[PDB]
RNA sequence: AAGCUCGUAUCAGUUUUAUGAAUGUAAGAAUGAAGAGCUUUUAGUGGGCCAUUUUUGGUAAGC
RNA sequence: GGAAUACUGCCAGCUGGGACUGAGGACUGCGACGUAAGUCAAGGAUGCUGGCAUAAUGGUUAUAUGCCGCCCGUCUUGAAA
RNA sequence: GAAAUUGUUGAAAGGGAAGGGCAUUUGAUCAGACA
């Protein structure tokens, strides 16, 4: 039988041409963060020296993790931790920041911890702790075919393109995260810091915003 | 000449445990000289061996040998963990233990 | 109760006139309160004053 | 360990008035998150605001001018109390002002038991010229040729027996 | 078979991401940038003093 | 033939509870029906019991030690049966067999190379 | 448990916006889920004790 | 004026030590290196070497030792009793 | 010719309880593989 190496070839001159766009996506997305940080740090100082002051665009994206066990919760938190898909303690989701999310996680501050996350957190939990919704069967990435097969429909091709409408909030946010299975989060490397985690974190506790220092917490926690 | 040890002398201190529940596959072992964390991070991995003695002669031998490596260091104090192939006997809560110097990393 | 829907719905209606009527980009969605856009907001007569718990 | 923060806001610019009058104040905190928070609790006590009102325009570590140089501070506060509020005014002699706060704090909570959310630091300024140092227990450090020992000082021990039977000598 | 995490384990970092090579190859994350001289005016410092 | 190596997850008897205490009560296991008992409700340092956790391995399932599943032989008719099939499964001479018929089913078993688990039953010199 | 539909846009102890004198509606808002509706019938079940927060009465004090 | 450094954050920077794990079983896939052929840390352990070959594994068992562990059944009640 | 219950013989343990679980030492005893 014919077939045996010719469509192998064909197959493999499609997979170095499909392999040739996501390097070029993935150069022109790392040209974007660069420049984009550069911008909001030169505009600080050009601030600085009209003797002005710059303001930062606000936070459009938070990772939520859950601090607190099942029980002993009201009714008014424990259902809103099911909608951030938030089912077991340290599981954690990518929130998208509106009028009527930051509500809901004003209702469940005393059980979770959330901040704004970098590039580099985003990157290191969908490396590591990637795992899809493919009909259901938390699929782990590891190929970029899998996430080509299902998000296709909405652009995304590869691993790169993903957390890049995740951290650059885009048109086909929900898509991409709702893809993505919650994080399931070990306990923190180096502990919590805190001697008791249930207080306010500006009082000396794990719970509601840090802001920043979720970059450093959920690091140890990845 | 009176010295052959080629080993660093230590004590079976206690199993791994909390107030009420002992685990007795791990046993915690306090190395003599060793005072920091840091200082017992040289004898991770070494084989240490609690040598008793038996009435019986087994195998030509009166003198019996239980086989294990150090694991982990275990609180502030330079006390470190070890896992034993067949755990130590709970009598031997203060006993002397053989740190050898084997696998060396020097 | 419902004297929004009615009205947004006849909004909904001008709004697909007006959709068919120009090359567009629709957008008949309404959108929840956005995070705040960056802006360099200049001190020069309007001077950053101290203050304190003086009292 | 503190930290200090010059931290900014100008309620929301909204129709009708716009560049409102950007009020400034120096806050002492662990980090920038902290800082952030008593700033708001400080604009809702000074006038009828909140923090849904408002925006953090620039928050910006205050770093010391001259780490080198020990200065004499007399450092204004006020606390809540078993009863209610009362000022205070203690004079600390050290390097600078993150650590002469830092003293304070711990010498608050040490005689008065008063935790961080009681303490309202009003006002911390350098004594420029001695003999206007009102305390005394800080006078007592600003006399000419202060030559004072140590007198039976403990020895650390690294192990559990000794050979020698102490000599606290210094 | 097996979940083979990228960071470590440079091989499956390079069957994702084909830029991998070229990010490491520039150093790209170890990118020094050129410096200017804008001064902060008066006002700023006296604000901040 | 090749098998993985055999994890039991329990070695130890699944015994009755009182079962050491009084003579009556067999140590056949028996589930512990009433609501207030100790043991139905799992506390801390009371015996173990049952459960489909303690399920071995499905690839070392019925294997004797050296990984041979154990098959009943009355004779050489039924012995013949294990012809192609002698790393699978290996004979077990039935307890009632004659020790005139179990020479037989031995020197048979050893012609086709099948492996029995128990010889020196009624082979006393 | 059984049959017949749709496996869906059938919805949710949740937020938002708007309509209103901590509860009421609507949504071509958000977020979450593939276990939805309709008949037919078949077990068990029909006590409460403790505590937190609202609120009305109380008094040496509990309440 | 010209520098250093702390702190904070990043590196798809490099280099050691230690622990537990090796599931699967001809080949398919995704890759990397190579001028190509071929190789590989890339769809889950192989290579080399030694002692013993029996009570040395391990099991059953009597005891010792560290830690845990109310007496079952019924009947009440909101519970224990 | 069972158990309860008892005698003898051999081993072991035992300072105001005993029997039970996890783990091991010790003593006793036993299974293959080397057909």
């Amino acid at each position: 039988a014919e077939q045996v190496a010719a469509e192998r070839a064909a197959r493999k001159a499609a997979n170095k041409e499909k392999r040739a766009i996501i390097l070029e996506r993935n150069a022109a997305y790392q040209k974007e963060y660069e420049t984009a940080e550069r911008n909001i740090i030169q505009a600080k100082r050009d601030a600085k020296a009209a003797g002005s002051y710059y303001v930062e665009a606000q936070h459009k994206l938070v990772f939520v993790v859950r601090i607190k066990g099942i029980n002993k919760i009201p009714p008014k938190p424990r259902k809103v931790l099911q909608l951030l898909r938030l089912t077991r303690i340290n599981s954690g989701t990518f929130v998208k920041v509106t009028k009527a999310t930051l509500e809901l996680l004003k209702l469940i501050e005393p059980y979770v911890a959330y901040g704004y996350p970098s590039y580099s957190t985003i990157r290191q939990l969908v490396y590591k702790r990637g795992f899809g919704k493919i009909n259901k069967q938390r699929v782990p990435l590891s190929d970029n075919a899998i996430i080509e097969a299902n998000l296709g429909k909405y652009g995304i091709l590869s691993i790169d393109d993903l957390i890049h409408e995740i951290i650059t909030v885009g048109p086909h946010f929900k898509q991409a995260n709702n893809f993505l299975w919650p994080f399931k989060l070990s306990n923190p490397s180096g502990g919590w810091g805190v001697p008791r985690k249930f207080k306010h974190f500006i009082q000396g506790g794990s719970f509601g915003n840090r802001e920043e220092f979720i970059n450093k917490l959920v690091k140890s926690m990845n | 000449a009176e010295s052959h040890r080629l080993y660093v002398k230590g004590k079976h201190l206690s199993y791994q445990r909390s107030k009420r529940v002992n685990n007795p596959n791990v046993s915690l072992i306090k190395i003599e000289g060793v005072a920091t964390p840091q200082d017992a991070q040289f004898y991770l991995g070494k084989r240490i061996a609690y040598v008793y003695r038996a009435s019986k002669e087994v195998r030509g031998s009166k003198i019996r040998v239980m086989w294990g490596k150090v694991t982990r260091t275990h609180g502030n104090s330079g006390v470190v963990r070890a896992t034993f192939r067949n755990n130590l006997p709970a009598k031997t809560f203060g006993a002397s233990v053989r740190i050898f110097l084997y696998p060396s990393n020097i | 109760c419902r004297q929004e829907f009615l009205e947004r719905v006849k909004a909904n209606a001008a709004k697909r006139a007006e959709a068919k009527a120009q090359g567009v980009a629709v957008q008949l969605k309404r959108q929840p309160a956005q995070p705040r856009e960056s802006r360099i907001v200049s001190t020069e007569g309007n001077v950053p004053q101290t203050l304190a718990p003086v009292p | 360990h503190f930290k200090e923060y010059q931290v900014i806001g100008r309620r929301l610019p909204t129709e009708s008035v716009p560049e409102p009058k950007l009020f400034r104040m120096r806050i002492f905190a662990s980090n920038e998150v902290i800082a952030k928070s008593r700033y708001w609790y400080f604009l809702q006590k000074l006038h009828k605001v909140k923090k849904a009102s408002g925006e953090i325009v620039s928050i910006n570590q205050i770093n010391e001018a001259h780490p080198t140089k020990v200065k004499n501070f007399g450092v204004w506060v006020r606390y809540d109390s078993r009863s209610g509020t009362h000022n205070m005014y203690k004079e600390i002699r050290d390097v600078s002002r993150v650590a002469a706060v830092e003293t304070l704090y711990q010498d608050m909570a040490a005689r008065h038991r008063a935790r961080f959310r009681s303490i309202h630091i009003l006002k911390v300024a350098e004594i420029e010229k001695t003999a206007d140092v009102k305390r005394q227990y800080v006078k007592q450090f600003l006399t000419k040729d202060l030559k004072f020992p140590l007198p039976h000082r403990v020895q650390k021990s690294t192990k559990t027996f000794s050979y020698k039977r102490p000599s606290t000598f210094y | 078979v097996l979940k083979k995490n990228p960071l470590k384990n440079k091989q499956v970092l390079l069957r994702l991401n084909p830029y991998a090579k070229v990010f490491a190859a520039e150093k790209l994350g170890s990118k020094k940038a050129e410096k200017t001289g804008t001064k902060p005016a008066a006002v700023f410092t006296e604000t901040l003093k | 033939l090749p098998h993985p190596k055999i994890v039991k997850k329990h070695t130890k008897k699944f015994k009755r509870h009182h079962s050491d205490r009084y003579h009556r009560v067999a140590e056949n296991w028996r589930k512990q029906k009433g609501i207030d008992s100790v043991v139905r409700r799992r506390f801390r340092g009371n015996i173990s019991q049952p459960k489909i956790g303690y399920g071995s391995n499905k690839k070392t399932k019925f294997l004797s030690p050296s990984g041979h599943k154990t098959f009943l032989v009355a004779n050489v008719k039924d012995l013949e049966t294990l012809t192609m099939h002698t790393k699978t499964y290996a004979a077990e001479i039935a307890h009632n067999i004659s020790a005139k018929n179990r020479v037989v089913i031995l020197a048979r078993a050893k012609a086709l190379g099948i492996k029995v688990t128990n010889p020196k039953g009624r082979l006393a010199l």
